[PDB]
């Protein structure tokens, strides 16, 4: 984001306070056989 | 309720109640905020005193603004296809 | 993998079909009662499932009086069965 | 005795099974009110920590130490 | 039946009182599916080919019905995710709540199953069960008051009285009347709820009280009009007074007290400026009337219906409230206009 | 949102195995003040943004322990560890004798 | 490949398009052994594996046995192949074009609907769940209890005693 | 006799004894140190998760 | 990832070498001699039977109905199989979070096999003769559930690995003596002929027979053990493999000796005389963890 | 969101599937199960991702609910059989 209108700033949540677990949805886009990995603990459990 | 249960207990209803062994719910701290806000009648017949406190709530449980937003970021993620793109990891 | 080990047993199940048929070359409504009692017994079954499971934290005290109290009425459901149940 | 002596060797047998419905799950019920041995379960029950313990802030209290082995708390050594 | 009758009796009277004593969402479905499981029983009794096709297309409406309930329930978890009976907070679950408990009563446009469902009833004992049933969805109602839309309830009471004041024109069975007037006094019920939730608890009081005076009365057999027609001179005179007191009562007549819903149901909307609605509500309600116009000719007249056979040995049926309660259905418009603030 | 700097999280950690620290709970009698007055900050101070500064002692505090055990006691402790893994899930069953040899060489220290 | 949830529930779906669609209660019935087996997978996927194997004792390990009783009871012997059957080639023809047709538009993530909800990545947050617990958790560790919900134990005896008794009397 | 009944108990002493052994010597190949850990619950899961991010990178079990 | 491979096709051969001990054990209960016409002593048959009823015999369809009868076959081997994925031989192929709910819930799953293959024919008289056989199969598995539910209750959770640490010097046929009596006739319900007797003939008992195999190893865990070792697994599964056999035989002398229950008689072995029984022990298996401490 | 656009499909789907007929009265009570299964799951999705522990035993209690309507109208079914041949829509006495 550099031509778009976002700042990346302040955060989705208009309360800016309590801040909540936030990168337990994201946890970084980039390398999805990390993201596979890391949200496996039922599927194939080793 | 049409009749109250006065005298005795059977609810267990609400979120972030008494938790089974020590166990937390996932929007814990919001209802913490949610309830201390509409325990009395002000914000219940009129719902505008704790406007500000219901769409972080809501935000939790759905989890649509930063959908929306997720979705801004891979999309422009893809527009950097055959052009200025940089991968750290 | 889960599903790894199951489609292994189903493909090969099926692969013993395909030999099975390619390779060779040349009423009653007192019996209905049994299914309703079944079906009604696997809820209170389902219900005493957790068992072996819940009673390691939760106070005994507690427990004991509605834990015995399901097969009480699991019991008692069959105690009306007793009186006039069928010849099968 | 009418029903006492009675109805009992009559029930051992005519199904001699439903006496063992009846006392074996009769036994299930009255047992556990009499026997003086139900408190010691009760107290290893709660005091297994499945969760993390919480550190309390203390200012001027009593029956609070260390995390070092030492003459405080409830921890139960109820036979080692 | 012995016992066993009374057991599944009283688990309807248990049942209601989950729905009426209660905080969560999922008690209240239990609540209703407790009731499911206990009018069918009922509902068959004398093993009959009508009892059979009515208990089939009574559950068919109503398991459908729950299910139509549940997911305005699981749509409360998605949204706010809080499980207290108070408001629906979504413009979608709010339209599935308000259908799914018009299947439960009378209301317009699932009201098809009423007549068909109160014909294949075998007992006037079993006639009660649909009259106090409705007390269940009614008890819902006035918890989620707020938060409803107002263009799928009023649609849904306006349309009701219109079928109801000409669905029984064409009807001379006495069970196909009352089913509905059910359809005609579902309408005065659901129309005041936005407009102040009271009220609507006491015609509830008016409504079950007077519909169980019918069918208490209704002991000595009778299930068309030309077979309550042979009542007046080979069975008692008094009880033909009698009856009058309540089939006037239930169209909207100032001497008897069952003016004392449209009392308060005009009253009420007209408060808050609204007098087009009001004005419909009350000449709809003639042809309510007018069913109990033609019913109250079998009564008052001769009619022609001696029969060669005469009864001796007077009647003994159960009888059990049809003393008291005729009494409050027939005058309580004089006696009690301020028990508005004694039942809400 | 405004979080931590890049250079926030304390160098050299995560040097141990999984069942490495789950093989010694001594850890929990010695060098406990920190690891308390991180717990502490936790249940006051819900968010992970100010309780980092504690973090970073208790992280320096973990080092000082392991290190005593690498410079004294190395093979009775490497044998237990060899010991702990070689078992399934039981993690403290048929590794009893074991443990005989184990605090007996701890004991000549303090 | 990537998704895990998204691709069971298309098949989910494909099970009910199987009874929007009347193909002869037979047929209909094996529908409920398709997405049902499914519909584990989909519960299992989050967690929780008793909950998710309570279809398989339940549903699979009684309804639709029970049901296979009643198909032998009434409508038996020969059900009619669905291909020659008028309507219902036609239901099940227009269920599948109200599905099929939509994934096309979930592609590029985002998607217009009837509702206002949105359709997204689901696969970065496809679990919405970062560590959470540790022992005994994952919410479905200690997921029924007798303890606290006392009220609701009595009232489940009370209706499946009615059934017993009902059912009876019926027949 | 025993001589006719007894070989037909050892080659069940052949094919039932595979699935005990198969099971057990494969852990030779998959691991250096015969063990493969099963997660049970989310702590036992995160212990894992933390030894794939020490040392080897791609392998679940290895030492220090 | 061979190990499946290697819990299928010696599975298979211990479902194919079960036939003649099946002929050789009821031979010599009957005085007779088992088979040795065919090979040293007669250990060349099963693979015998295998070229016989697959290649040369043939099926004559009574009405196949297109989807049926062949899909029944799939819902029987293949549901018989994955029964043997989660048993605890030392260590199991991906150790379920539950393990005996898998385990009770695909064996009431399997009794599609025998309703499907009731639909397959056109015949009337098939259907009410496979729905008695699919009654028989119904109602013994609430005693499979309760009988479960009562050994469980004693000692460990829904694991099979906890299974084997319980029985660390004490077997769990002592502690529940009148249940280790009561398991034994309930797992006789899968068609075993024993209690009552009701795409081709060949592969159908091929998954009946592997249950009566699955039922005598699952006997073998939840009653016998001894110990575990974890440091030599060999030790375990040559004292497994004598275990997991006796109770084989078992089988094989039920079948042998006891004629048929009359199928309304073994509807009154049920309900009237098994579950007044299971449920009294359910009732007294509740209190004794609560009477004397034992929670884990 | 995702998975949730397909899930309430499925119910509306069925939804439709119950209250169209062809004259076979089992089809409709089958669906009623399929409708139980897709509340069934709608539910655990909303329980398992919010951490709620508490309500992880309410479908358990739906799902005993949801085989109490399904057994006690199947058997209503079976006295349709009983009186009339076999059992359709189109064969009804009510007016």
């Amino acid at each position: 984001v550099m031509k778009x209108x976002x700042x990346x700033x302040x955060x989705x949540x208009x309360x800016x306070x309590x801040x909540x677990x936030x990168x337990x949805x994201x946890x970084x886009x980039x390398x999805x056989x990390x993201x596979x990995x890391x949200x496996x603990x039922x599927x194939x459990x080793x | 309720q049409k009749r109250l249960g006065v005298d005795l207990d059977r609810w267990m209803t609400i979120q972030s109640a008494e938790q089974p062994h020590g166990i937390p719910s996932r929007c814990h701290a919001f209802e913490k905020e949610w309830i201390e806000c509409a325990h009395g009648i002000g914000s219940i017949r009129a719902e505008k005193e704790c406007k500000i406190e219901f769409e972080d709530f809501r935000e939790c449980l759905l989890r649509q603004k930063t959908m929306k937003r997720l979705h801004a970021i891979r999309r422009q993620r893809e527009k950097l296809i055959k052009e200025g793109k940089y991968t750290p990891p | 993998n889960l599903m790894l080990a199951l489609l292994t047993n189903f493909t090969l199940a099926t692969l013993l079909v395909i030999i099975a048929f390619w390779l060779p070359q040349l009423f009653s409504m007192k019996f209905f009662l049994v299914a309703i009692t079944f079906l009604l017994f696997d809820l209170e079954i389902a219900l005493l499932l957790p068992l072996p499971w819940a009673s390691q934290t939760a106070n005994l005290n507690t427990m004991l009086t509605m834990a015995l109290f399901l097969i009480i009425l699991l019991a008692v459901s069959l105690a009306y069965e007793w009186t006039q149940k069928g010849l099968e | 005795a009418e029903r006492v002596a009675a109805f009992l060797k009559n029930v051992w047998a005519k199904e001699p099974v439903l006496v063992a419905s009846f006392a074996i799950a009769g036994l299930a019920v009255i047992l556990p009110t009499l026997s003086p041995y139900t408190k010691y379960s009760l107290m290893i029950n709660x005091x297994x920590x499945x969760x993390x313990x919480x550190x309390x802030x203390x200012x001027x209290x009593x029956x609070x130490x260390x995390x070092x082995x030492x003459x405080x708390x409830x921890x139960x050594x109820x036979x080692x | 039946n012995p016992i066993i009758f009374i057991i599944i009796l009283l688990t309807i009277m248990l049942g209601t009182i989950i729905v009426m004593i209660s905080s969560h969402w999922l008690l209240v479905w239990i609540g209703f599916e407790m009731n499911m499981l206990a009018i069918i029983p009922i509902m068959m009794k004398n093993h009959n080919p009508r009892a059979t096709e009515a208990s089939t297309k009574y559950f068919l409406t109503q398991s459908t019905a729950s299910m139509l309930l549940m997911m305005a329930v699981i749509i409360n978890l998605m949204f706010s995710g809080q499980w207290t009976v108070m408001k629906l907070f979504n413009p979608m679950a709010s339209m599935l709540m308000t259908m799914a408990l018009a299947m439960k009563l009378g209301m317009a446009p699932f009201h098809f199953w009423v007549p068909e469902v109160t014909q294949g009833i075998p007992l006037s004992s079993g006639l009660i069960l649909l009259t106090w049933q409705k007390l269940a969805p009614m008890s819902v109602l006035y918890q989620i008051f707020p938060s409803i839309n107002l263009n799928l309830i009023l649609t849904l009471s306006v349309l009701s009285i219109l079928i109801g004041g000409w669905g029984g024109l064409n009807q001379t069975q006495l069970r196909k009347i009352m089913a509905y007037s059910s359809i005609a006094h579902m309408g005065w019920m659901t129309a005041v709820l936005p407009y102040n939730p009271t009220m609507t608890l006491l015609n509830l009081i008016i409504y079950i009280i007077m519909t169980s005076t019918m069918f208490t009365m209704f002991m000595a057999n009778s299930t068309t009009t030309t077979l309550s027609l042979s009542h007046t001179w080979n069975k008692t005179p008094i009880m033909t007074v009698l009856i009058l007191a309540t089939l006037l009562s239930m169209g909207g007549l100032p001497p008897l007290s069952g003016f004392m819903p449209k009392w308060m149901i005009i009253q009420e909307m007209t408060k808050n400026n609204s007098i087009i609605l009001p004005t419909f509500m009350a000449i709809t309600a003639l042809l309510n009337l007018y069913f109990y116009m033609r019913l109250t000719y079998s009564t008052t007249l001769t009619m022609f219906p001696s029969t060669n056979n005469m009864k001796m040995k007077w009647q003994f049926p159960l009888m059990k409230k049809m003393t008291f309660l005729p009494t409050m259905v027939v005058l309580s418009t004089m006696m009690l206009p301020l028990t508005p603030m004694l039942s809400v | 949102e405004l979080p931590s700097l890049e250079d926030l999280k304390v160098q050299e950690v995560k040097v141990s195995s999984s069942v490495l620290k789950a093989a010694a709970h001594h850890y929990g009698a010695q060098c406990d003040k920190p690891n308390k007055e991180f717990m502490l900050c936790r249940w006051e101070e819900k968010d992970p943004r100010r309780c980092l500064e504690e973090g970073k002692l208790v992280n320096q505090c973990a080092l000082e322990f392991f290190r005593q055990i690498k410079r004294h006691c190395a093979e009775p402790f490497t044998e237990y560890w060899t010991c702990i893994d070689y078992s399934g899930l039981q993690l403290f069953r048929r590794c009893r004798k074991q443990q005989a040899q184990f605090d007996e060489c701890v004991l000549d220290k303090l | 490949m990537l998704y895990i949830v998204f691709i069971l529930s298309v098949i989910f779906v494909m099970g009910f398009v199987g009874f929007s669609s009347k193909p002869s209660p037979i047929y209909g019935g094996l529908g409920l052994i398709v997405s049902g087996g499914v519909g584990c997978g989909i519960v299992l996927n989050f967690g929780g594996s008793f909950l998710g194997l309570m279809v398989f004792l339940i549903y699979l390990g009684g309804m639709m046995v029970v049901f296979g009783y009643t198909t032998a009871m009434a409508t038996e012997q020969y059900p009619e192949i669905w291909l020659s059957n008028k309507a219902v080639l036609g239901a099940f023809v227009t269920g599948l074009l109200m599905e099929f047709f939509m994934v096309y538009y979930v592609l590029k993530d985002k998607e217009v609907e009837v509702v206002f909800e949105f359709n997204g990545l689901g696969d970065w947050v496809i679990y919405d769940t970062g560590d959470s617990g540790f022992f005994s958790e994952e919410a479905m560790g200690i997921a029924a209890l007798y303890s606290y919900g006392t009220w609701l134990v009595i009232v489940t005896g009370w209706s499946l005693l009615i059934g017993v008794v009902v059912i009876m009397e019926i027949t | 006799m025993w001589f006719e009944v007894l070989p037909g108990i050892a080659v069940m002493g052949v094919c039932l004894f595979i699935p005990g052994m198969a099971t057990a010597r494969i852990h030779r190949f998959s691991n250096g140190g015969k063990e493969k850990r099963v997660a049970h619950y989310p702590y036992q899961w995160y212990l894992m998760e933390r030894d794939r991010r020490v040392s080897g990178v791609n392998r679940s079990y290895v030492s220090k | 990832m061979i190990n499946i491979l290697m819990l299928i096709i010696p599975i298979l051969l211990a479902v194919a070498f079960l036939t003649l001990v099946e002929r050789k054990v009821l031979g010599y209960m009957q005085l007779r001699k088992g088979p040795n016409v065919v090979g040293p002593y007669g250990l060349l048959q099963p693979i015998a039977d295998a070229i016989k009823l697959f290649i040369k015999e043939p099926l004559r369809p009574a009405t196949s109905s297109a989807s049926m009868f062949i899909l029944a076959p799939i819902m029987a081997l293949g549901l018989a199989l994955t029964m043997w994925i989660p048993l605890p031989m030392p260590y199991p192929l991906i150790n379920m979070n539950l393990g005996v709910l898998f385990m009770l819930a695909m064996s009431s799953l399997a009794v599609y096999s025998i309703l499907w293959s009731g639909w397959a024919s056109n015949s009337k008289y098939a259907l009410i003769g496979a729905l008695r056989a699919v009654a028989q199969t119904i109602s013994y598995e609430v005693t499979l559930a309760i009988i479960l539910l009562s050994v469980l209750l004693m000692s460990g959770s829904f694991t099979l690995s906890t299974l084997i640490t319980t029985q660390e010097q004490m077997w769990l046929i002592l502690p529940a003596w009148p249940l280790a009596m009561m398991w034994f006739i309930s797992t006789l319900a899968e068609t075993n002929r024993a209690p009552f007797d009701l795409g081709p003939f060949a592969l159908f008992f091929m998954a009946e027979y592997a249950n009566i195999i699955m039922m005598n190893i699952f006997t073998a865990i939840l009653f016998l053990g001894t110990s575990h070792n974890p440091h030599m697994p060999e030790l375990y599964t040559i004292n497994f493999t004598i275990k997991s056999l006796l109770l084989t035989m078992s089988f094989l002398w039920i079948r042998a000796s006891y004629p048929r229950f009359r199928y309304d008689q073994l509807m009154h072995l049920l309900w009237k005389n098994f579950l007044p029984l299971t449920l009294a022990l359910c009732m007294w298996h509740v209190s004794l963890p609560i009477l004397t401490s034992g929670i884990p | 969101s995702m998975v949730y656009m397909n899930i309430m499909m499925a119910f509306t789907v069925s939804l439709v599937g119950l209250l169209m007929y062809r004259s076979h009265l089992m089809s409709s009570l089958l669906c009623l199960e399929g409708m139980m299964l897709s509340l069934f799951v709608m539910a655990a999705l909303t329980i398992l991702n919010s951490h709620f522990t508490l309500a992880s035993m309410m479908p358990i209690i739906l799902l005993v609910f949801a085989a109490c309507e399904a057994a006690l109208g199947l058997s209503l079914l079976v006295m349709v059989s009983n009186t009339y041949g076999t059992d359709y829509v189109q064969n009804l006495n009510l007016l």
